[PDB]
This record gives structure tokens, C-alpha cells and sequence, in this order.
């Protein structure tokens, strides 16, 4: 992941952890080979296991999953009906 | 410790170093009174399990018969059957003029009394008084 | 444990940590005096405490538990209904 | 702590680490100002974090907490329903 | 929070965790801005999630929430019908 | 008789190796062992 994408993920930290729905997201992430299944189990157990803690670990770990991790992640957002969040992200990448 | 015991430790040192998890041995030995806290801290300070075992054995090689037994017993008690077996044959026997006398007075402090001497009590007593 | 048994445990690392069920295994291990109870508590807390992390520490620590640790461990597998895993192990020992 | 009390704690090492219940003990220790709260967090994290590892660090660190650390510690044992352990200790101090 | 208030919270540890009702307390705490909402979710998940575990984490975390955290906390107790507990606290502060 | 112990402890310089050819004189050795 390039520095600009990483920086984007940090800038949007608050919004991501506040709004990301994860339970519905795992299938999408798998389909696009963003994470291996055990990686997902680890993220699921991050911290207290709340939605927020999972979300946070997801987006941190996301930075390590490749050059195209960010656009692929936006797509998974789209695929799971999180258009608003995906929209917030995209309009930054472009910005 | 006796040379038999020490040589037994030396012979099997590598096996012992590879397997011993010191945290399950040092406790027993401390309880038994044959390992000190500062030795244990020196052991703990080694970063890996085998390095700790190595340090502990280093320390034990310098100790007495009782210590070897303490070590052996802890090994047996903590399920290290094979390791204890290696150390079994090397186990040392453990446990007016008395013990004190030859204990303290062999420090060079006295030349041994002759082969043949009559006992003069009367004077010795006086010297003891004064 | 002889070098051949140790080597076997390393060769089967991936399969063991992928498939070993531990929660049901502790009683068996105790019955055959493979581990002391505190050793088990330590293994249970290894790493993140996941099944995989426990499994990994188990099989690493297993190498230190005696000349017969491996065959005794296969038996415990058998005793807890992990025949497939025990079978994978045995057919190697023999091989 | 005098040498006799320290020696007592070493002599009873095996029994203390085998039997000491710690989770219930912290409140008592605090009440009698035996440890500061951060000291307790450190002891809680000692080694693997098992009951035994916590117990061990507790009793080691106890040697540094004052002239009356041992009798105060026996009392905390009493206060938390560890009479058997407290009893083992007291009958030594006296012995 | 001054040392005297902190000390009070430690002295009353047993009574607080035994008697504090939390489910009804969150609104009050929010109203007086004692905790942020995510902080509350974290406290809710503390330990096993029982009333006692939540209560304990609440009162520990309370020590960090300001110079007036203790009196504000007594008020929230009052506001939720926990007068007996608030009363136990106040008569100490004053004592 | 010669065993592990023997070459273990006695190789410390403590003894020169017995010659290539020697008859065994038991009678005296025993006496020395007694005294």
C-alpha cells in the first residue's frame, strides 16, 4: 500500500471505526482475497471483540495486504451495502 | 560434590541443558535450601530456556552432595523421568573430640597432638579458667 | 524424544496446528502423565490463547516430555476421537 | 523485613505458589497498604500471568514491602478465607 | 482526582462492586459527561460482563475522569435511586 | 576392575599407565588396600 492510501486510512480512522459494519464484510473480503480466514478470526478477537475493536484492527491490518488493498476494500464496502462509507473513502482518494 | 556425582553431571550436561525448564526446578531447590535467590535471578536473566538450564547446571556443578540430590529429586518429582535416570548412578551418599573439633580446628590452627601423650588435666583446666 | 520423533513433529507442524483440537485433549494428556497441570495452564495461555496458538505450544513443549512422548501423544489423540490426525502421525512414524 | 521472615517465605515457597489464591487477595493487600496499585498490575503480568506466576512474584516482592510485611500478609490471607495457608505460615513464624 | 478521592474509591471497593447497579447508571454518567459512549461500551464488556465486573471497571476508570469525578459520580448515584450507596460514599468523603 | 570411573577420575594425571606387560601381584596390593 502506498503512503497516500495509508495516510487516507489514518485520516478516516474515526469515521471507519464509528461506522464500519464487520459481520457482513468478511465474505466480501474473502472473495477478493484481502485476508486469509485465520487472519479474520484474529481480527474478530481483537481487543474486547466489539464491532469497534474489530473494525479498528481490520483497518490497521488492511495497510499490509497489498498495493491494491484500499480500492479492493472500498469495493467490498460497496458489495455489502456500505455505500455511504465507501463514498466517504473514495471522495478522499480522489481528493 | 563427590567426583562421581560431578562427572555424572558433566557427562549428561547437554541432555540436561536441552530439556530442563528451570522454573519447575529452581523452586524445589530454593525450598530445600540449596539454591539462593541471587543464583535464581542470575538464571532468570538468561533469555532462553536452554540458556537458563545451562546457567543452572553451571551453578550446580559447584555445589555439594545434598544439592545434587535436591536437583535429582526435583527432576524426578517434575516428571523428567529420562533425565533423572541419567543422574541416578551418580547420586552421592548424603547425611571431647567431635564434629566441631575437627571442623574448625583443621584450619591450620593446631598441630595434631602426638601419637602418645599422657593427659595432664590439672593445668589444662587452669588455662581454661584464665 | 529421539531426533526422528522430533523431526516428525516439525514436519507435521502445519497439519497439527491446523487440525488439533485441544479443549478435549487435556484430560487424555493428564491420564498418560504427559504434562503437569500448571504446564497445561501455561500452554492454554500461549500467544493469543486461540486453538492454534495453544496447539502450537503444545506440540513444541511435547518434544521435552520424554522418550515415549510421541507415541503416548498419538494415543491421546486416539482417545479423544482425533483418529484422522493420529492416523496422519502414525503413518509417518512408520514411514 | 527481617531475615527470619524472609527465610520463612523461601522455606514455604512451594506451598505458597501451589496454594495461594491471588484474584481475591488484591483488595486485602491494598486495604493494608502492602502494595501500590501499579505494583499489583505488574505482579498480575509476571511471567505467563498464571495464578502460580502471579503468586510467585507476589511473595518475592513481599520481602521488600516492610518490617511488618509478613504478619500483614498473613492477615490478608485470613481476610480472604485462606486460613489453611495463613495457618501454615503462622505456625512457622512461631516455630 | 485528588488522592483522597482515589483512596475513598479503593476503601469502598467491596461495597461498590457488591451493590452498584450499572444498567440504569449509564444515562446519568453521560448527562454529567463523566464518560464517552465508547468508554461505556468498553466498561460493559469488562471481564465476564457481569454486573460486578462492569461495576469494578467503572470505578477504576472513574479515577481518571477528572477532579470532580467523585462528587459527580455520587450525584449520578442519587439520580438513579442508589441513595444508600451514594450515602455510604458521601459520609466518607466528609469523614 | 577397570570401568568408567577408573579412566574417568584417574586420567587427571594422577597415574602413569601400567606397563605393556605386567604380572599381577595380588598379595601385596591387598595389604596396601587394607592399611
Amino acid at each position: 500500500m502506498d503512503e497516500a492510501d495509508r495516510r487516507l486510512l489514518r485520516r478516516c480512522r474515526l469515521r471507519l471505526v464509528e461506522e464500519l459494519q464487520v459481520d457482513q464484510l468478511w465474505d466480501a473480503l474473502l472473495s477478493r482475497e484481502l485476508f486469509r480466514p485465520h487472519m479474520i478470526e484474529d481480527i474478530q478477537r481483537a481487543g474486547s471483540g466489539s464491532r469497534r475493536d474489530q473494525a479498528r484492527q481490520l483497518i490497521i491490518d488492511l495497510e499490509t495486504r497489498g498495493s491494491q488493498a484500499l480500492p479492493l476494500f472500498i469495493s467490498c464496502l460497496e458489495d455489502t451495502g456500505q455505500d455511504m462509507l465507501a463514498s466517504f473513502l473514495r471522495t478522499n482518494r480522489q481528493a | 560434590m563427590d567426583a562421581k556425582a560431578r562427572n555424572c553431571l558433566l557427562q549428561h550436561r547437554e541432555a540436561l541443558e536441552k530439556d530442563i525448564k528451570t522454573s519447575y526446578i529452581m523452586d524445589h531447590m530454593i525450598s530445600d535450601g540449596f539454591l539462593t535467590i541471587s543464583e535464581e535471578e542470575k538464571v532468570r536473566n538468561e533469555p532462553t530456556q536452554q540458556q537458563r538450564a545451562a546457567m543452572l547446571i553451571k551453578m550446580i556443578l559447584k555445589k555439594d552432595n545434598d544439592s545434587y540430590v535436591s536437583f535429582y529429586n526435583a527432576l524426578l518429582h517434575e516428571g523428567y523421568k529420562d533425565l533423572a535416570a541419567l543422574l541416578h548412578d551418580g547420586i552421592p551418599v548424603v547425611s571431647g573430640i567431635t564434629s566441631y573439633v575437627r571442623t574448625v580446628l583443621c584450619e591450620g590452627g593446631v598441630p595434631q597432638r602426638p601419637v602418645v601423650f599422657v593427659t595432664r588435666k590439672k593445668l589444662v583446666n587452669a588455662i581454661q579458667q584464665k
